[PDB]
C-alpha cells in the first residue's frame, strides 16, 4: 500500500552549453520511457526502450503544486483519521530533491512558500477548521530534524544532539527533540524559513546548496490535554547518492560525509528488497536513516508516498535507471 | 453613504476650491446661500448631493469641505464674496503671516500652531459621516503652506485614520515658468509625504494647462480663473460615479485596485478630452472614437510631458453623458492597435472602464463648451519620470552653493535634511526605471 | 416539487437576474405588482418551481440578491419589476468590493455571508422538496467572483446533494473593461471546480458577436446581452415547468453531459435568432432550428468548437414538432460532424422535448455543449494570470486583505490541471 | 428534387440576375413581395427548383449575390425586386476590385470567399437532392472573372458531381470600355477549362447586333441585353420545371453536348424574335423557329458559324408542337447544311420538346450550339494579350498583388491550346 510518483526535472542552462541530450520522455499520464544508447560489438549504434509504468508520472512543465496535490494532498485526510504519513524524496543528487520538498531555489534565498511542507502545513489547517473535524479539538505542532554523520540534529534548536531510542512496544523515539506547537500557517511558515536557514550544506559553484542531510519535518496531531499522538505527517528530504563524477576538490572533509551518505542509501536499498521476499530480518538499525523510516514501511496505519526524482541528460541514464528500478520495487511490495 | 472631504491648503488650494465648490453648486442645483429651489420635491440623495454637502435641516446645504492657510488674505476673498453664507464660519482657517515660500515655516514654525484646529475641524466632520470615502487634499507643491503645512497635516491625518484612502492634487513646478525662486527647495522636501502618506498623487502645472487653453480652447490670455476650471472637471468626473447612477460605477477604491500595480507607483497624469471652446464645438465629431484618442495625445496632457518617452502601465477612462459602452470597446482596440502607445509587458489587460450618466455642467462665464461626452483619462506611466529630472536638475544647480539654506535652517529644520530628501526622490526614479523594464530569464 | 432558489450576485449576475425574473415572469403571465394575469392553465400548475404563493394570490419569487454595494439594489427596486421581490431578500453591505476578490471572499464578504445564508435557509427549507440552486454573477469583478464562491462553497457543506449549477461571465481578451480581472478569475475558476455541478460558461465578446452577426443589431446595449442570457437560462429547466413529450431536469441533464467529473464547464446557446425583417425569409422547422445550434457564431461562449471535439451535446426543444425529425437531425449533425465528437461515446446527443413554446413564437431549441474547446477560455487567462504574477503586480491589493501566494498558486495550477484534463479527452483514441 | 443554386458575381452578373429573377418570377407568377398570384398549377409543382419555400406561403429564390463593391448590391434592393432576395444572401466587401482580376482572386477575393462558401453550404445543405449551380459573371471584371473563378474552383473541391455552369459574358474587339480586359480574360478562361461542365459563352457585340438587325430596337440599353440572356437562362432548365413529351436536365445535354472533356463552350440562342409590329407577317410554326434558330445573326456570341463545323447541338422547344416537324425539322438542317457539321458523329442535334412555352407566346425555342468556330473568340483575345504582355504593359497592377508571370504564361498557353483542340475536330476526316 505504498503510492509512488516520479518526476522529470528539466534542463538547466549549463546543461545546454555542454550539448546535454535529453533521454527521458513522459508521454503519458503514467509512463515514462528511457532511451538508452547502446552500441554494437561491431561499432553499430543502436537504441534501448525501457518502458515505465507508475502510479503516477511528472513532466518536466510540472510545479510544486501539481506534484503537490497528487502526492501529499491525498495523505492529509488520512492524519485525521488516526493513521501516519510519510513521503521520500529519493534519487540522484543534483535531481530537484529539496526543490520540491524544500521549495523553489530563488538564488541566494529559499522561496519557501512553494515545497511540500508549506503546501501541506496549510492543508492541514483548513481540515482543521472543517466543522466535522473542529469537533475534535486537536492541536497541531510541529518538529523538524537533521541526520548529519549517521546522527540526528535538531534545527529548531540550534545544534542539540540527539538520541534514537526506543519504547517497549516497538516504536522509535528521537529523543528529546523540540515540539513547538504551531498557532496557524504564518507560524509554521518562521519554523520552516529559520529551519532551512540553518540546514547543514557545501558552498560550490554547481549546487550552492546542495543537500548534505536526511532532513525530517513532522507535523504531530496531538488532542488537547491528553498528551497522546493521533496523527503524524512525517517528511523526508533525502540527501541523495552522488557517486558519478564528484571528484571536484573533495578533501578529507568532504568524502567524510560523502560516503556516509552513500552508507545510508545502501541501508535504505536493502530494507526495501528484503521486505520485498518474506520473513527475513528486515535490517532497519544498520543506518539510523532506517530506523526513522521504520514506521513507514511495517506500519498497521502508514500510507506512503515516495517521489523518485530524476535527472533528464545523457550523462546521468546510468544513475536513472538505477533509481527507476528501486521505486518500480518499491511499487511492488504487499506488506500485511 | 458616499462621502468626502475636500481638503484645501494654500493659496492655489483655496483658490481651486473656489472653482471646484462653484461646480457642485450648480451639479446638484444649489443657490450660493446653500438653498436648493422649492421646485425640488424629489429624491436629492437620489440625485446625491450628500457626498459633498451634509444637510442641514431647515432646507440648508453646507459643504464637507474645509479651507486652510496661514494667510488672512485668500479667505476673506470668501467672506464676502458671493459664498459668504455657503460656507459653515469655523470651516475657513486662516493664520496670521504665512508660510512664505518656505517649507521650515509651514512644518516647524507657524504650521504647529493652527494644526491641532484644523484637525479637530476634520473630526467634526468625520463624525458626522456614516461611509466615509476618503479624503480630497488640494495644495500646490511650491509653497510654503501648500508644502510645508500639507506635510504636517499628512502625518497627522495617517495616525488618526490609515486605513482611508486619501487622494492629492497637487500642482507641480513648471519646467521654464515659475513665479518663485525658491520654488525647487519646496518640491523636494514634500516628496516624503507625498509617496509615504497620500495613497494616490495627482500632478497638474500651469504650463500645460496654459497651452491647452491657448491651443483646444483658443484663449489668447487666460488667467487662474481659466485654469481652476480645468482642474475641477477633472475632479468632478474622477468623483462622480460616487453621487450619479450609470453603468459600470466606478467607487475611489476601484481606482486604486486597478491603477496602482505597486504602493510607490501611484503618481498618475490626467487628461480630459474634449476641451473645445463652443464655437469650435460646432463641425464636431465629438463621439467615443475622437475623444478616445485625445486622452492619449502627447499635446493635450495635464502635465508637461510625452508619454511616448515611457511606457503606459493602467489607464482609467471614465465616462460622462450620451456614452453606449460598446462604443468604448471599439475604441480601445484601436487604441491598442497603435504602435505609439506602448504598453508594458505585464499589463495584458489594460485598463477599466468607467461610464455615468450624467453629463458636464456648463459654468456660466465659462470657457469650455456644452458637450453630450466626456473623457477623464487617469494613466499610469513611466514618462512622469522626466518631470522630476528636470526639477531635481534645478535643486542640484541651487543646492551645490548652499544658496537659500540659510533661510530655512534658521526656522526648524536641518542641512542634512536636503541631503535626504534628494536620495528619497532618486530612489523613487530608479524605481520606474526598474518597473518599466520587461524581464527576461 | 422541485424547486430551484436563485442567488443572484454582484452587479453582473443583479442585472442579468432582473431582467431573467422578467421573463420568467412573463411565461407565467405575473403582473408587475405579482398578480397572476394569464390564459393558460399550464403558468400555474408548475409556478411553484420559481414563485412562493403569499397572500391573496401574489406570486413572490424565489430569489436572494446580494450586493456589496447599495447601488444596484436601488436600481433594481426602482426598475419594472421592484414590486416583485419580496424586502427582505435584499442583502448589501455598504462598503464596495474594490474590484478585489479578497475583499469580497475574506474580509467584507465573510462579514456578510452569515447574514444571507441565514436567508437561504428560510427559502430552502420552506419548501416541499427543493432540487437544487442557480448562481447568475460575474468571474472579474469582487461581488460576483469572490462573494460568489464563499456563498457556494458554503452550501455544499450544508445541502451537499442538490443540483448546483451557475451561469457565470469569463471575460475575454478582445473586450476588456478591468486591469485585475486575471486575477479575479482565477481564483473563482479554482472554487468551481470543487464545488459545482454544471457551469454555464457566457463571455461579453460571444454576446455581441450574436448581436451584430446574428441579430443585426445596430446599438446594442446590456439590455440586450443580458436578453440572450435570460433566454438560455428559462430553456433549461423548461421541461422542469412545463409538460412535454421527453422530459430533461436538471439533474437529468448533468448525468449524461458530464461524463467524468470535474468537466462540467459547458457552452450555452439558443436558437432562433433572427434579425427583425429577416424573419418572414426563414421557414421555421426542426432542420433551420439545428443549424443555428451547431453553427459557431450563435454560441454564447466566445470559443469555436472546431478547435475541439465535443463530449456530449443536449438539445432542448419547445413546441408542437415531431420525434422523428429531432431523432434524425441530431443524428445527422453526428455523422456529417463525426470527427468534431469523441468516438469512444455514441450518440453524444440528448434530445429533450417540450410542448410549450415561447408567447411569441412556435419551436424554440436550446443548446447546451460540453466541448474540448473550453480550454481556449482557460489558456488566455492562464497567459494573462502568469505574466502579472510572474512579476507580483497589483499583488498587494490581494496580501493586504488576509491572502498570501500561496492561494495564488494554487489557484493557477488547478486552472492549468483542468486544461490538460479536456486535452486527454479531446485525443488519444 | 434537382435544386439549382444560383451564385451571381459582380456588377454584370448581378444585373443579369436581377433581370433573370424577374422572368423566373413571372414564369411562377411569383409577386414582388414573394407571394404566389399564379393561375395554372403547373406553376408550383417544380417551383422548388429556384425558391425555398418561406413562412406564409412566401417564396424566397435560392440565390446567392456576391460583390466587391456595395453599390450593386444597393441598385438591386432598391429596385422592382429588392423585396424577393433573402437579406443574408447579399454578401459583399467594400473595398473594390479595380477591374483587377489579382485583386479579386488573391488579394481581397480570398479575404471575401471563406464568406461565401459558408453561406453556398446553407443553401446546399437543405435541398432534398441539389442537381448543380450557375454562376453569371463578366470575363473583364474584377469580380466576374477573378472572384467567380474562386468560388467556382472551390466548389468543385467539396461538390465535385454536381453540373456546375457559367453564364459568362466574354469580351470582344469591336466593343471595348476596359483597357486591361485581355489580362482578366485570359486569367478566366484557363480556370473555365479545368473547372466547368458546360459554358454559355456571350459577347455584348452579338447581343446589340441582335437588337439592332433583328429586333429593330432604336435605342438598346444594358436591360435589353440583359433581357436576351434572361430568356436563355430560363429556356436551358426548362424541362426541368415543366412536364414534356422529350425531357433534357442539364446532365442529360452536357452528356450529349459535349463530346471530349474540356470542349464545353457553347453558344446561346433564341426564337422568335420580332421586331414589333412585325409580328402579325411572321406564321409560327416550327420550320419558322428553326430557321432562326441556325441564322448566324441570331448567336448570343459574336461569331459565324460558317467558319467551322457544328459538333453538336441542342434545341429546346417550349409549346404545343408535334414531334414528327421537331424530328423532321432538325433533319433538313443536317443533310441541307452537311459541310457545316461534323461527320464522324451521326445526328448532331439533341431535340427537347417541353409543353409550356412563356406567358406572352406560344411555340418558343432554343439553340445551344458546340461549334469548332469558337475558336474565333479565343485568339482575338490571345492576340491582344500577346501583344500586351510582350512588353509587359499594366502589369505591376498584377504582380504587385501577389502573382507573378508563370501564373500568365501558364493561363496564355492554356488558352492557345484549346484553340488547337477545337481546330482538330474541326478539320481532318
Ligand atoms: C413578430 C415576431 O415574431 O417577433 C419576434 C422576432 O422578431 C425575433 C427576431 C425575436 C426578438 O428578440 C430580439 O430582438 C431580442 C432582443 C434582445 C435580446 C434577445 C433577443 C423579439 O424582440 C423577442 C420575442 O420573443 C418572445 O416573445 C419570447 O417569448 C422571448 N421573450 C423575451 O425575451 C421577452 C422580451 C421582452 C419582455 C419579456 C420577455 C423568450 C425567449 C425565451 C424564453 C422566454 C421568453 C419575439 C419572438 C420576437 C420579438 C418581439 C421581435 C428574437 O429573440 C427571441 C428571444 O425570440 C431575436 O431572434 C429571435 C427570433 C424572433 O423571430
Ligand atoms: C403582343 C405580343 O405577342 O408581344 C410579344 C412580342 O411582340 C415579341 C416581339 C417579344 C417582346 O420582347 C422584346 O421586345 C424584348 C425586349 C427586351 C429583351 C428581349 C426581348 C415582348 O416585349 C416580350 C414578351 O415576352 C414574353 O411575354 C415572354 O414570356 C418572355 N418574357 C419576358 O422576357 C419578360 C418581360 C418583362 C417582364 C417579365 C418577363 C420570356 C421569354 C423567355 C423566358 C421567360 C419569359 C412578348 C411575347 C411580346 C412583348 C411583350 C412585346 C420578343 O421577345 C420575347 C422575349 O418574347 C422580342 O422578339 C420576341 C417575339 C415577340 O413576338
Ligand atoms: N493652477 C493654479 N496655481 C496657482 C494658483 N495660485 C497659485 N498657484 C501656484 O502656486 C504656487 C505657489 O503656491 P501659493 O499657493 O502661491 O503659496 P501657498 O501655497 O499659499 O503658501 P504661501 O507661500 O505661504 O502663500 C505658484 O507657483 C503658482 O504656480 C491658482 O490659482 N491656480
Ligand atoms: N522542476 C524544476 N524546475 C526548475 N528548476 C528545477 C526543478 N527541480 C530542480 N530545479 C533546479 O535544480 C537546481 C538543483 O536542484 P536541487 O533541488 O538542489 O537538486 P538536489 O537533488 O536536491 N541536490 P541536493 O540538494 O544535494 O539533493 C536548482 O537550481 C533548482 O532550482
Ligand atoms: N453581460 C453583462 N455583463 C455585465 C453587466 N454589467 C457588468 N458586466 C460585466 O461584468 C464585469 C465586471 O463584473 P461586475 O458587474 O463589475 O461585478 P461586481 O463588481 O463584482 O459586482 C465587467 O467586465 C462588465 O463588462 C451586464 O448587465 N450584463
Ligand atoms: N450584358 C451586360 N453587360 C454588362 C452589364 N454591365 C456591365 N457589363 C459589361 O461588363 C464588362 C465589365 O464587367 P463588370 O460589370 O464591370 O464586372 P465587375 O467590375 O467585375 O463587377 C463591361 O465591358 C461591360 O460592358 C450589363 O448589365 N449587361
Ligand atoms: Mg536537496
Ligand atoms: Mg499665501
Amino acid at each position: 500500500s505504498i503510492t509512488v510518483c516520479v518526476r522529470k526535472r528539466p534542463i538547466s542552462r549549463k546543461e545546454v552549453n555542454r550539448k546535454e541530450i535529453d533521454v527521458i520522455s513522459v508521454p503519458r499520464k503514467d509512463m515514462l520511457i528511457v532511451h538508452e544508447p547502446r552500441s554494437k560489438v561491431d561499432l553499430t549504434k543502436f537504441l534501448e526502450n525501457h518502458k515505465f509504468r507508475f502510479d503516477y508520472a511528472f513532466n518536466d512543465t510540472c510545479d510544486n503544486a501539481m506534484v503537490y496535490k497528487y502526492t501529499a494532498k491525498p495523505l492529509v485526510k488520512t492524519i485525521f483519521e488516526g493513521g501516519m504519513a510519510t513521503c521520500f524524496a529519493y534519487g540522484q543528487t543534483g535531481s530537484g530533491k529539496t526543490h520540491t520538498m524544500g521549495g523553489e531555489f530563488n538564488g541566494k534565498v529559499q522561496d519557501c512558500k512553494n515545497g511540500i511542507y508549506a503546501m501541506a502545513a496549510k492543508d492541514v489547517f483548513v481540515t482543521l477548521n472543517m466543522p466535522r473535524y473542529r469537533a475534535m479539538n486537536l492541536v497541531v505542532s510541529a518538529s523538524f530534524f537533521e541526520i548529519y554523520s549517521g546522527k540526528v540534529f535538531d534545527l529548531l534548536s540550534d545544534k542539540q544532539k540527539l538520541r534514537v531510542l526506543e519504547d517497549g512496544k516497538q516504536q522509535v523515539q528521537v529523543v528529546g527533540l523540540t515540539e513547538k506547537v504551531v498557532d496557524g500557517v504564518e507560524e509554521v511558515l518562521k519554523l520552516i524559513q529559520h529551519g532551512n536557514a540553518a540546514r547543514t550544506s557545501g558552498q560550490t559553484s554547481a549546487n550552492s546548496n546542495s543537500s548534505r542531510s536526511h532532513a525530517v519535518f513532522q507535523i504531530v496531531l496531538r488532542p488537547q490535554g491528553s498528551t497522546k499522538i493521533h496523527g503524524k505527517f512525517s517528511f523526508i528530504d533525502l540527501a541523495g547518492n552522488e557517486r558519478g563524477v564528484d571528484t571536484s576538490s573533495a578533501d578529507r572533509q568532504t568524502r567524510m560525509e560523502g560516503a556516509e551518505i552513500n552508507k545510508s542509501l545502501l541501508a535504505l536499498k536493502e530494507c526495501i528488497r528484503a521486505l520485498g521476499k518474506q520473513s527475513a530480518h528486515l535490517p532497519f538499525r544498520v543506518s539510523k536513516l532506517t530506523q526513522v523510516l521504520r514506521d513507514s514501511f511495517i506500519g498497521e496505519k502508514s500510507k506512503t508516498c515516495m517521489i523518485a526524482m530524476i535527472s533528464p541528460g545523457l550523462s546521468s541514464c546510468e544513475h536513472t535507471l538505477n533509481t527507476l528500478r528501486y521505486a518500480d520495487r518499491v511499487k511492488e511490495l504487499v506488506v500485511k | 453613504m458616499r462621502e468626502c472631504i475636500s481638503i484645501h491648503v494654500g493659496q492655489a488650494g483655496v483658490q481651486i476650491g473656489n472653482a471646484c465648490w462653484e461646480l457642485y453648486c450648480l451639479e446638484h442645483g444649489i443657490q450660493p446661500d446653500g438653498q436648493m429651489p422649492s421646485d425640488k420635491t424629489i429624491g436629492g440623495g437620489d440625485d446625491s448631493f450628500n457626498t459633498f454637502f451634509s444637510e442641514t435641516g431647515a432646507g440648508k446645504h453646507v459643504p464637507r469641505a474645509v479651507f486652510v492657510d496661514l494667510e488672512p488674505t485668500v479667505i476673506d476673498e470668501v467672506r464676502t464674496g458671493t459664498y459668504r453664507q455657503l460656507f459653515h464660519p469655523e470651516q475657513l482657517i486662516t493664520g496670521k503671516e504665512d508660510a512664505a515660500n518656505n517649507y521650515a515655516r509651514g512644518h516647524y514654525t507657524i504650521g504647529k500652531e493652527i494644526i491641532d484646529l484644523v484637525l479637530d475641524r476634520i473630526r467634526k466632520l468625520a463624525d458626522q459621516c456614516t461611509g466615509l470615502q476618503g479624503f480630497l487634499v488640494f495644495h500646490s507643491f511650491g509653497g510654503g503652506t501648500g508644502s510645508g503645512f500639507t506635510s504636517l497635516l499628512m502625518e497627522r491625518l495617517s495616525v488618526d485614520y490609515g486605513k482611508k484612502s486619501k487622494l492629492e492634487f497637487s500642482i507641480y513646478p513648471a519646467p521654464q515658468v515659475s513665479t518663485a525662486v525658491v520654488e525647487p527647495y519646496n518640491s523636494i522636501l514634500t516628496t516624503h509625504t507625498t509617496l509615504e502618506h497620500s495613497d494616490c498623487a495627482f500632478m497638474v502645472d500651469n504650463e500645460a494647462i496654459y497651452d491647452i487653453c491657448r491651443r483646444n480652447l483658443d484663449i489668447e490670455r487666460p488667467t487662474y480663473t481659466n485654469l481652476n476650471r480645468l482642474i475641477s472637471q477633472i475632479v468632478s468626473s474622477i468623483t462622480a460615479s460616487l453621487r450619479f447612477d450609470g453603468a459600470l460605477n466606478v467607487d475611489l477604491t476601484e481606482f486604486q485596485t486597478n491603477l496602482v500595480p505597486y504602493p510607490r507607483i501611484h503618481f498618475p497624469l490626467a487628461t480630459y478630452a474634449p476641451v473645445i471652446s463652443a464655437e469650435k464645438a460646432y463641425h464636431e465629431q465629438l463621439s467615443v472614437a475622437e475623444i478616445t484618442n485625445a486622452c492619449f495625445e502627447p499635446a493635450n496632457q495635464m502635465v508637461k510631458c510625452d508619454p511616448r518617452h515611457g511606457k503606459y502601465m493602467a489607464c482609467c477612462l471614465l465616462y460622462r453623458g450620451d456614452v453606449v459602452p460598446k462604443d468604448v470597446n471599439a475604441a480601445i482596440a484601436t487604441i491598442k492597435t497603435k504602435r505609439s502607445i506602448q504598453f508594458v509587458d505585464w499589463c495584458p489587460t489594460g485598463f477599466k472602464v468607467g461610464i455615468n450618466y450624467q453629463p458636464p455642467t456648463v459654468v456660466p462665464g465659462g470657457d469650455l463648451a456644452k458637450v453630450q461626452r466626456a473623457v477623464c483619462m487617469l494613466s499610469n506611466t513611466t514618462a512622469i519620470a522626466e518631470a522630476w529630472a528636470r526639477l531635481d536638475h534645478k535643486f542640484d544647480l541651487m543646492y551645490a552653493k548652499r544658496a537659500f539654506v540659510h533661510w530655512y535652517v534658521g526656522e526648524g529644520m536641518e542641512e542634512g535634511e536636503f541631503s535626504e530628501a534628494r536620495e528619497d526622490m532618486a530612489a523613487l526614479e530608479k524605481d520606474y526605471e526598474e518597473v518599466g523594464v520587461d524581464s527576461v530569464e | 416539487m422541485r424547486e430551484i432558489v436563485h442567488i443572484q450576485a454582484g452587479q453582473c449576475g443583479n442585472q442579468i437576474g432582473a431582467k431573467f425574473w422578467e421573463v420568467i415572469s412573463d411565461e407565467h403571465g405575473i403582473d408587475p405588482t405579482g398578480s397572476y394575469h394569464g390564459d393558460s392553465d399550464l403558468q400555474l400548475e408548475r409556478i411553484n418551481v420559481y414563485y412562493n404563493e403569499a397572500t391573496g394570490n401574489k406570486y413572490v419569487p424565489r430569489a436572494i440578491l446580494v450586493d456589496l454595494e447599495p447601488g444596484t439594489m436601488d436600481s433594481v427596486r426602482s426598475g419594472p419589476f421592484g414590486q416583485i421581490f419580496r424586502p427582505d431578500n435584499f442583502v448589501f453591505g455598504q462598503s464596495g468590493a474594490g474590484n478585489n476578490w479578497a475583499k469580497g471572499h475574506y474580509t467584507e464578504g465573510a462579514e456578510l455571508v452569515d447574514s444571507v445564508l441565514d436567508v437561504v435557509r428560510k427559502e430552502s427549507e420552506s419548501c416541499d422538496c427543493l432540487q437544487g440552486f442557480q448562481l447568475t454573477h460575474s468571474l472579474g469583478g469582487g461581488t460576483g467572483s469572490g462573494m460568489g464562491t464563499l456563498l457556494i462553497s458554503k452550501i455544499r457543506e450544508e445541502y451537499p446533494d442538490r443540483i448546483m449549477n451557475t451561469f457565470s461571465v469569463m471575460p475575454s481578451p478582445k473586450v476588456s473593461d478591468t486591469v485585475v480581472e486575471p486575477y479575479n478569475a482565477t481564483l473563482s475558476v479554482h472554487q468551481l471546480v470543487e464545488n459545482t455541478d454544471e457551469t454555464y460558461c457566457i463571455d461579453n465578446e460571444a454576446l455581441y458577436d450574436i448581436c451584430f452577426r446574428t441579430l443585426k443589431l445596430t446599438t446594442p446595449t446590456y439590455g440586450d446581452l443580458n436578453h440572450l442570457v435570460s433566454a438560455t437560462m428559462s430553456g433549461v429547466t423548461t421541461c422542469l415547468r412545463f409538460p412535454g413529450q421527453l422530459n430533461a431536469d436538471l439533474r437529468k441533464l448533468a448525468v449524461n453531459m458530464v461524463p467524468f467529473p470535474r468537466l462540467h464547464f459547458f457552452m450555452p446557446g439558443f436558437a432562433p435568432l433572427t434579425s427583425r425583417g429577416s424573419q418572414q425569409y426563414r421557414a421555421l422547422t426542426v432542420p433551420e432550428l439545428t443549424q443555428q445550434m451547431f453553427d459557431s457564431k450563435n454560441m454564447m461562449a466566445a470559443c469555436d468548437p472546431r478547435h475541439g471535439r465535443y463530449l456530449t451535446v443536449a438539445a432542448i426543444f419547445r413546441g408542437r414538432m415531431s420525434m422523428k425529425e429531432v431523432d434524425e437531425q441530431m443524428l445527422n449533425v453526428q455523422n456529417k460532424n463525426s470527427s468534431y465528437f469523441v468516438e469512444w461515446i455514441p450518440n453524444n446527443v440528448k434530445t429533450a422535448v417540450c410542448d410549450i413554446p415561447p408567447r411569441g413564437l412556435k419551436m424554440s431549441a436550446t443548446f447546451i455543449g460540453n466541448s474540448t474547446a473550453i480550454q481556449e477560455l482557460f489558456k488566455r487567462i492562464s497567459e494573462q494570470f502568469t505574466a502579472m504574477f510572474r512579476r507580483k503586480a497589483f499583488l498587494h491589493w490581494y496580501t493586504g486583505e488576509g491572502m498570501d501566494e500561496m492561494e495564488f498558486t494554487e489557484a493557477e495550477s488547478n486552472m492549468n490541471d483542468l486544461v490538460s484534463e479536456y486535452q486527454q479527452y479531446q485525443d488519444a483514441t
